[PDB]
């Protein structure tokens, strides 16, 4: 009766691609990712390097910080 | 080899602190919750944020939440109103400006 759709921007790139965004960096809309690729949405940047490819994800949302009593 | 973050730039900290203080003064004045303690809260806000930028901030990936946690605690310890609200306003401005301004200041992508 309800279905969900989280928006995530994922770029699968070759290992030799030049990445111009740092890991855990916050980028805005239209931020250049590679020489020919620009980000469509803004958020946190996560770069995962695999054996032959680089997986880059852009996570939209609000960044929150835990408290001492935060039982998350 | 543990990655070594770039050293904090005192000149960048001074420029960002002035921008942070101006935004806090304009933002906190619009709320009646702070009343007559706007200047004191902003002054306490300016001090902690300036200290973090001078000593610990080294660019993207170093914007810690601890100074903003200290923001709510210090105001609450001094019995100043709007502790969490002032810290929330400060952390929202930092998320939108601090990392971007460091890249412009240093010329790094």
């Amino acid at each position: 009766d309800r279905f969900f759709f989280i928006p995530e921007e994922v770029h699968i790139l070759p290992e030799s691609s030049a990445i111009m965004v740092e890991n855990y960096s916050i980028i805005g809309v239209d931020t250049r990712i590679t020489l020919n690729i620009r980000s469509q949405v803004g958020g946190l940047i996560r770069v995962e390097r695999k054996k032959k490819r680089i997986e880059l994800k852009i996570f939209s949302g609000d960044i929150h910080f835990p408290d001492k009593t935060d039982k998350i | 080899a543990e990655y070594k973050f770039p050293d904090p730039i005192p000149e960048f900290a001074e420029a960002e602190t002035k921008k942070f203080r101006d935004h806090m003064a304009k933002k906190l004045a619009k709320r009646d919750l702070f009343e007559d303690s706007v200047d004191e809260i902003v002054g306490v806000c300016t001090e902690i944020f300036e200290t973090f930028l001078r000593n610990e901030y080294g660019g993207p990936g170093t914007l810690l939440v601890i100074p903003f946690i200290d923001m709510a605690d210090t105001l609450n310890e001094r019995e100043l109103p709007g502790g969490p609200q002032a810290a929330r306003a400060a952390i929202k401005w930092a998320q939108d400006h601090v990392d971007k301004d460091w890249k412009e200041w240093t010329g790094t992508d």
